[PDB]
C-alpha cells in the first residue's frame, strides 16, 4: 500500500504525530495501519483509549508461535478505524533490537495487514539507528521526519536521515519530507533541510495546546480536546493527503559538519 | 595473514625481556610454553651476557589444563623468588600464556610474595618488542619510582637504554661523559644498569634525558606527570643534534653549554678534499624510527649525501618519521615486511643502504654498499670496541662506520677498473 | 617439572628443509615462533628460505573457519610464487595447538585444490608436544603413512642426513652387496621410498622415535644397531645391517678396513687434549648417549649425567649396551637441577644448551655447544675423528686462554 | 570510580558531566572527561572547545600506535584535563554500517594506561542495542539522568535494567539516578521513591542554567556562576554526595513495572 518512514527523535509528539496523523487517513474514509515504535505504548494506544497489544505484546503473552496473535489483539484497530501497531522494544538487555520491530512487519505482512489496509504509516525511533534499530526504515516507501523544533532534535533527524541512506541500501527508499513532533511549524529547521536537500514540511505547531503524555488516554483525533481546532487537526488532514500523493520523494544528503549548529 | 619470514620486531614479551635482564636484581618470571626459552640464547649469544637473563619460564610441556598451568606459575614464580634472590619480580605472559587463561598477576599476589612483584599486559597478537620494552619500563616505573627530593646537585636521567640495544653500552658511556663534562651527574640510568633501587631513586633526578625515545617514552612522560620530571627530546646522533643536545640539557638544568669537540673528527674529515666524492649519492634509511631520523639530519646535513628514501619498521613512532621525510622532500615508508623494502630499494637503486640486518643482505644480493643503523642486528654488530652512536664520539664513529662500504666499493672497482681486470679492449686507429 | 630449555620442534625446519628440498614449511602460529625461525635460521633466512610462519593476528584467533579460509588463501598464494613445491607442510605450533586450528583437515581441505603436485602434509612442531629434534621426527613420521609400499627387502635407513655423508654410506653399503638403499639417484625429487613387510629400517639419528613407531605400523623391519657416530657405532652398524639384510662379515672387513684405519687414527689424533675429561651430558637433543659411548670408550672419556630430553629405548638399547652402566641417564629435565649438578660435580667438558652456554663458560666449564652435532657432519668413519676434534676444541680453547 | 552518566536528551546528560568534571577539578582530583556522544557536546560544555578534534575515529592514522603520544587525541581544554570526544561514525559522518563503531571501545582500550583518578565516563549514547552495549564494560558507578519528560524516565528504567542485564559478571554499582528535571516534577519523585534510586542533584535543569546555552561555559569557568551561586549549589554538593559510592542506593531498579505511573 501507500507506504511512509515516520521516524521521531523520540520526543513526547511522537504519539501525537503517528497516532493522530493515521487518525486523519482514517478520516478522509481510508484503511489505516499505523506501526508506531513505541516501547512504552504511547504511539498508537490513543486511538483505542487503553494501551493497545501490539505484536509484540501477544507474541509475548505466547512464546513464538503467530496463529494466537488474533487481528484485533495483535494490532489494535483505533478509532475512526486505525488499526495501529506498535513495536515494543527488546526486554532489557537481551534480544536484538532489530529483532522486535522486524518481527512486528514480518508479522503484518504475514496476514497481509499491509495489502489489507491502504496506510502504512510507521513510527519508529530515530535515537538509536543501528542496521536492526534502522532497519523498518527499509520497507516503507517514503518517509516523514517527526521530531522535536531544537538543535538536539535536529542532530537527532539528521541521524534519522543518515540512517534513510544507510537503507538505501536496500531498494529505493525515499522521504515525504519532514515535520515536528507538534513541536513548530520547522521554523527551525527548514532551512537546515535546505542545506541537507530536503524539505521541512509545514507541521503546525499542536504541542501550544493541551497536551499530556499521549493527551490523557486518547490524543486530539480521538477526544473532544481536538487540539486547538478541527482546523489544527485539518494539519494533520492535509498533511495525509499530501501522503496520498506522495509529493516531494526527493532524498537529503548527510551532513555531518557541524551544520546542526547545536 | 602472511608469510612472515623476516620480523624486523619481535614478540612483546621479548622486549620486557630486553628490560627484564637490563636491570639487576629483576626477575621475568614468564608464563610460557617449554620451548619460548630460545630469547635467553638470543640475549646470552647476541650480546654475549655472562649470567644468565634473570627470566624463568613456567614451561608447561603438556599439562595445558588451567588447573595445572597456574599451579607451574605459582611455583615457577616462588623458585625464582627464593632461587635467584631478586629484589623485584616481573610477571607477565608469552604467546600461548595469553592464550591458556591465565591470572599473570592474580597468582603472583596470591604468592604472598614480599619483594614487589610488577604485573604485566602483553598484547601478543598488536604489538611488538619494542613496545613490550616500554611498556614493562611503564610499569616499573610505576611499581618501583616514587616522588622523592630533589638531589643538590642537578641530576639528570639516562632514561631508555636496555639490554640488546643498538649500542646501548657504548653509547650510555658517551652521554654519560658529554652530560658530566657539562657538569651535570646522572642519578641512575634506569635500564641497561640500574637495580629496582636505582628505580626507586628515579624521582631524585631533576631533568630526564630520553636516550633511546622508543623504549623508554612512555616512562618518560610518566615522568614528567608524576614525578614531575622534564624529559629531553633530541637524540644526539651526529654533530647537528649533539650540539642541540647539549644546549637543551644546558637549558634544562640552567648550566653553560660547553661541548668537548676535542674529539669531533667527523666535521673536518667529511669536510676534506678526500671525501668530495659524496657529494650527490642517494642513501636508503631503514630501521628503528629515532635512529632513521637522525641518520636523516647526519646524512643530509654533515655528509652531504641526498638521501632517498626513509622508512622505519616500528609503526608506534611513524608520525614523527612521516615529518621528517615530508622535510626532507621524501614520503616516510613505515612498514613491517621486508618485500616492501626490497622494493622499495630495487625501484629506487641507492648507493648506500643504511638498515637492520635485513637491509644490509638486501644491499649485499644488490651488490650495493651497505652499513647498519639501527635495532635488528646478529652478533657481529654487537661489538666488543668502544663503538657508540650519539655524542661527538659518536659522530666519529657514525662517519667512518658510513663511508668504510662505499671505501670498500670504490678501490674494489678501482682494482676491476685497472689493467689487472681491463685488458679486454683496444682500438686501432679507426679501428 | 620446571624450567625446560629444550626449543620448540619447529628447529627441525632449519635443517629440514635443506635436507628435504622442494618441501615448503608453513609454521602457523605467533610471532614468537616466528622470531624463533628468524634466530634459529640466522644467515638461511636471506638465501630465500622454504619456510616462514602465517602469523595468526586477534583476527585469525576467534574465528577458526576464518582461519582456515585465510590460511588456504596464503597457500595459493605460495604456491602460486613457489611453483617447484612438491610437498607443502602445514607444521603446527604452539599458538595453532591452543586454537585446536587443526591443520590435518585443512591439509585435506587444500590436498588437491591448487594442484595435485604439492603433496600437502602435516606435522606438529609445536612446544606442548614435540622437543627440539622431536621435530625432525614428527615431520618424516608423518611422512611414512603416505609413502607407498614394497615387496623386496629394502633397506629404510631414515635420510635424516646430509647428502654427502648419505652418498657415502649408501656407496659403502651398496658395496658391501645390498640393493635397494632408500638413495634416489639425484636425490632432488621425492624419493618415495617402498614401505612394504619386507622393508628394513635401519635407524640413522636417534631422535626419530616415532618414525620408528610409523614403520613398525607399516610392518618394516627395525636395526637395533648402534648409531654410526664414532668408530664402533658406525662398525657395529654396518656389522649388524649386513647381517640382517644377509650380507656375510667377510667381504666387510675388507670393505670398509681403510675406513676403520681413518676413523681410528682422527680420533687418536683429536682426543690428545680430551684425556680423562669429565663430560656432563646436559639434556638438550635427547641425542647425547650415542655420542656418550664414543666419548666414553673410543675417544677415552669419563660420563657423568648422560641425560635426555626423552629416552626411547626401543632403539637406544644398542648403543646404551656399550655404554658403561657407571655413568647415569636422566629423564628429568629442569635447569634449576641440571645447573646445579653441573656447577657441584664440576665436569670439564659439559654440552650445555646455547642459551647455557656461555654462561656455564663464565662458571670455569668448558662447554660443547650442541646445536652443531645435528647440523654439522658426525655421522660414520670419515667424519668420527671430526667429531672428536669439536669436543676437543673446547678444552684446547681454555688451555691456551688459561 | 567510573560515572557512567547515563539518559535520554543529547544536550542533557552531556552538560551534567562537564559539572561533574568541573566540580571535581575544583575538588583537585584527576577527571577523564571521555565524551564520545555522536552528538560534539560533551567536552564542548567543559572545555568550550565543541569539536577539537575526532581522531578517536582513527582515520589520518590507520591504527592505535601511530599516536605515539595521547596530545592528538585527548585534550585538556580548561581544569577537565582530559576532555576527549570519540564522536562515533554513524552513517552520519562515514559509512557507519553498525551505529556501534566501537568508539567506546577505542577509549577502552586508548594508548597506555593514563589512570589517575580513574575515570569520570561522561560516555554513553548507546543505551541499548544487542551488541552494540560497550560502555558497560568499564562503568563502575553509572549514573542515569532525566528530565520531566515521561519518556526520559522510561529510558531511566530501561538502562536501569539493562545495565543489570550485562552486568552479571561487572556488577557495576549504580548509587543513584541522578537527574536533569526542569520543574520541579512530583512525577519524577514518584518515579524516585519507586525505582528506590537517589535523585538528590536532579534540580539541575535545561531553562533555569542560562537555558543550557551552546556559547558561554559550565561551573566555574562560566561568568558569575548560575543564579549567584544556583549551578554550584548541586553540584559540589553532587561531588561531596557522589563523590564516590559511599552512599549505594543500588536496589532492583523498578521493583515491579513501576511505570504505569503516566499521571499528568
Ligand atoms: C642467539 C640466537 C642465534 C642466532 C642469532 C643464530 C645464528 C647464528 N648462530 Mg646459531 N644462532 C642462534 C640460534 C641457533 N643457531 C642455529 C644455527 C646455527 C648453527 C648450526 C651455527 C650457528 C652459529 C651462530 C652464528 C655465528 C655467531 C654465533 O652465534 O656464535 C650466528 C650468527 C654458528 C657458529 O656460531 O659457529 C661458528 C654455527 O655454526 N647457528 C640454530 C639451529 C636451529 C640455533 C638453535
Ligand atoms: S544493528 Fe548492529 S549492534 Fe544492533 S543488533 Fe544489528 S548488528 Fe547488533
Amino acid at each position: 500500500a501507500k507506504v511512509f518512514a515516520v521516524y521521531g527523535k523520540g520526543g513526547i509528539g511522537k504519539s501525537t504525530t503517528s497516532s493522530n496523523l493515521s487518525a486523519a487517513f482514517s478520516i478522509l474514509g481510508k484503511r489505516v495501519l499505523q506501526i508506531g515504535c513505541d516501547p512504552k505504548h504511547d504511539s498508537t494506544f490513543t486511538l483505542t483509549g487503553s494501551l493497545v497489544p501490539t505484536v509484540i505484546d501477544v507474541l509475548k503473552d505466547v512464546d513464538f508461535h503467530p496463529e494466537e496473535l488474533r487481528p484485533e489483539d495483535f494490532v489494535f484497530e483505533g478509532f475512526n478505524g486505525v488499526m495501529c501497531v506498535e513495536a515494543g522494544g527488546p526486554p532489557a538487555g537481551t534480544g536484538c533490537g532489530g529483532y522486535v520491530v522486524g518481527q512486528t512487519v514480518k508479522l503484518l505482512k504475514q496476514h497481509h495487514l499491509l495489502d489489507d489496509t491502504d496506510v502504512v504509516i510507521f513510527d519508529v525511533l530515530g535515537d538509536v539507528v543501528c542496521g536492526g534499530f534502522a532497519a523498518p526504515l527499509q520497507h516503507a516507501d517514503q518517509a516523514v521526519v517527526v521530531t522535536a523544533n531544537d538543535f538536539d532534535s535536529i542532530y537527532a533527524m539528521n541521524r534519522i536521515i543518515a540512517a534513510v541512506q544507510a537503507k538505501s541500501k536496500n531498494y529505493k527508499v525515499r522521504l515525504a519530507g519532514c515535520v515536528a513532533n507538534r513541536s513548530r511549524a520547522t521554523d527551525e529547521v527548514d532551512r537546515f533541510c535546505k542545506e541537507t536537500n530536503f524539505r521541512r514540511l509545514a507541521h503546525m505547531p499542536d504541542l501550544d495546546a493541551i497536551r499530556r503524555s499521549r493527551l490523557k488516554k486518547k490524543t486530539l483525533f480521538e477526544m473532544d480536546e481536538d487540539q486547538d481546532v478541527l482546523a489544527a487537526r485539518a494539519e494533520y488532514i492535509r498533511l495525509a493527503e499530501s501522503l496520498w500523493r506522495g509529493l516531494d520523494p526527493i532524498d537529503p544528503h548527510s551532513l555531518p559538519d557541524r551544520e546542526i549548529f547545536e | 595473514m602472511k608469510l612472515t619470514l623476516w620480523t624486523y620486531e619481535g614478540p612483546p614479551h621479548v622486549g620486557a625481556m630486553r628490560v627484564a635482564t637490563g636491570m639487576t636484581g629483576m626477575h621475568y618470571v614468564l608464563h610460557a610454553p617449554q620451548g619460548d626459552t630460545y630469547a635467553d640464547l638470543l640475549f646470552t649469544m647476541i650480546e654475549r651476557r655472562g649470567k644468565r637473563p634473570p627470566v624463568s619460564y613456567t614451561t608447561f610441556q603438556a599439562r595445558d589444563l588451567g588447573s595445572d598451568t597456574a599451579e607451574l606459575f605459582q611455583s615457577a614464580c616462588r623458585d625464582a623468588y627464593e632461587r635467584f634472590q631478586p629484589q623485584a619480580i616481573m610477571v607477565g605472559s608469552s604467546c600461548t600464556a595469553e592464550l591458556i587463561q591465565d591470572d599473570t598477576g592474580g597468582l603472583a599476589d596470591a604468592l604472598s610474595l614480599p619483594v614487589p612483584v610488577v604485573h604485566l599486559e602483553l598484547p601478543s597478537y598488536q604489538r611488538k618488542e619494542n613496545f613490550g620494552a616500554d611498556e614493562s619500563f611503564l610499569q616499573i616505573c610505576r611499581k618501583l619510582a616514587r616522588p622523592m627530593e630533589r638531589t643538590e646537585k642537578v641530576s639528570c636521567n639516562l632514561l631508555g637504554p636496555t639490554a640488546l640495544g643498538f649500542r646501548h653500552r657504548d653509547d650510555i658511556l658517551e652521554v654519560t661523559r658529554l652530560l658530566e663534562g657539562m657538569g651535570i651527574a646522572v642519578n641512575a640510568v634506569a635500564p641497561m644498569g640500574a637495580s629496582p633501587a636505582d628505580i626507586a631513586r628515579l624521582g631524585a633526578a631533576h631533568f630526564n634525558v630520553l636516550l633511546y625515545p622508543e623504549t623508554g617514552e612512555s616512562a618518560a612522560r610518566w615522568a614528567e606527570k608524576t614525578l614531575k620530571q622534564p624529559y629531553t627530546k633530541t637524540v644526539p646522533i651526529g654533530v647537528g643534534a649533539t650540539r642541540d643536545f647539549v644546549a637543551e640539557v644546558a637549558a634544562l638544568a640552567g648550566v653553560a653549554p660547553v661541548a668537548d669537540d676535542s674529539r669531533l673528527r667527523q666535521p673536518w674529515w667529511s669536510a676534506s678534499v678526500d671525501s668530495t666524492y659524496l657529494t650527490g649519492k642517494r642513501v636508503f634509511l631503514f630501521g628503528d624510527a629515532t635512529h632513521v631520523i637522525a641518520a636523516a639530519r647526519v646524512a643530509r646535513d654533515e655528509m652531504g649525501f641526498e638521501v632517498v628514501g626513509m622508512g622505519c619498521y616500528n609503526r608506534e613512532f611513524a608520525r614523527p618519521m612521516r615529518a621528517a621525510a615530508k622535510g626532507y622532500g621524501l614520503e616516510a615508508l613505515v612498514t613491517d615486511d621486508y618485500l616492501e623494502v626490497e622494493e622499495a630499494i630495487q625501484a629506487l637503486a641507492p648507493e648506500l643502504i643504511l638498515g637492520t640486518q635485513m637491509e644490509r643482505h638486501i644491499a649485499k644480493r644488490l651488490g650495493i654498499p651497505c652499513a647498519v643503523i639501527s635495532a635488528p642486528v646478529h652478533v657481529q654488530d654487537f661489538p666488543a670496541r668502544y663503538s657508540p652512536q650519539m655524542g661527538f664520539e659518536g659522530a666519529n664513529v657514525l662517519f667512518d662506520t658510513w663511508i668504510h662500504p662505499l671505501t670498500m666499493g670504490l678501490e674494489e672497482h678501482l682494482l676491476t677498473m685497472f689493467r689487472e681486470d681491463f685488458e679486454f679492449h683496444d682500438e686501432a686507429g679507426p679501428s | 617439572r620446571g624450567q625446560r630449555e629444550v626449543f620448540c620442534g619447529l628447529t627441525g625446519i632449519i635443517w629440514l628443509h635443506r635436507k628435504m628440498q622442494d618441501a615448503f614449511f608453513l609454521v602457523v602460529g605467533s610471532r614468537t615462533c616466528a622470531h624463533l625461525l628468524q634466530s634459529a635460521a640466522g644467515v638461511m633466512i636471506f638465501a630465500e628460505p622454504r619456510f616462514g610462519t602465517a602469523v595468526l593476528e586477534e583476527k585469525d584467533l576467534a574465528g577458526l573457519a576464518d582461519a582456515n579460509a585465510e590460511l588456504d588463501r596464503e597457500v595459493d598464494r605460495l604456491l602460486a610464487r613457489r611453483p617447484d613445491i612438491r610437498q607443502l607442510f602445514l607444521v603446527g605450533s604452539c599458538p595453532s595447538e591452543v586454537i585446536k586450528l587443526d591443520l590435518h583437515r585443512a591439509a585435506e581441505r587444500l590436498s588437491a585444490h591448487h594442484g595435485p603436485a604439492v603433496r600437502v602434509y602435516n606435522f606438529s612442531g609445536s612446544g606442548i608436544e614435540t622437543t627440539f629434534t622431536q621435530g625432525e621426527d614428527a615431520c618424516l613420521a608423518s611422512i611414512v603413512p603416505t609413502l607407498p609400499a614394497t615387496e623386496a627387502r629394502e633397506l629404510l635407513l631414515v635420510g635424516a642426513l646430509p647428502d654427502v655423508v648419505e652418498d657415502q654410506a649408501v656407496s659403502l653399503l651398496t658395496q658391501l652387496g645390498i640393493g635397494p638403499v632408500r638413495c634416489l639417484p639425484a636425490h632432488h625429487a621425492a624419493e618415495a621410498p617402498g614401505v612394504g613387510p619386507n622393508t628394513v629400517f635401519a635407524l640413522v639419528q636417534p631422535f626419530l622415535g616415532d618414525t620408528h613407531g610409523a614403520l613398525t605400523r607399516r610392518g618394516a623391519r627395525h636395526i637395533a644397531a648402534p648409531f654410526p657416530f664414532g668408530e664402533e657405532g658406525t662398525t657395529l652398524w654396518l656389522k649388524a645391517i649386513a647381517d640382517e639384510f644377509g650380507v656375510s662379515a667377510e667381504t666387510f672387513e675388507a670393505v670398509t678396513a681403510a675406513p676403520r684405519a681413518r676413523a681410528r687414527k682422527a680420533v687418536a689424533a683429536a682426543s690428545e687434549g680430551l684425556r680423562g675429561k669429565s663430560v656432563f651430558f646436559l639434556p638438550d637433543s635427547q641425542l647425547e648417549p650415542s655420542l656418550a659411548r664414543f666419548l666414553t670408550r673410543e675417544c677415552g672419556m669419563s660420563a657423568v649425567e648422560v641425560g635426555t630430553p626423552f629416552l626411547h629405548r626401543g632403539i637406544l638399547g644398542p648403543d646404551l649396551d656399550l655404554l658403561a652402566e657407571g655413568p647415569v641417564l636422566s629423564e628429568g629435565q629442569d635447569v634449576e637441577r641440571q645447573l646445579d649438578r653441573v656447577r657441584a660435580a664440576r665436569p670439564d667438558l659439559t654440552v650445555c644448551g646455547l642459551g647455557l652456554a656461555n654462561p656455564l663458560e663464565a662458571e670455569g666449564f668448558t662447554t660443547k655447544w650442541a646445536i652443531e652435532l645435528v647440523f654439522t657432519p658426525v655421522h660414520f668413519y670419515e667424519q668420527a675423528g671430526d667429531l672428536a676434534g669439536l669436543f676437543s676444541r673446547p678444552v684446547r680453547r681454555r688451555a691456551i686462554l688459561r
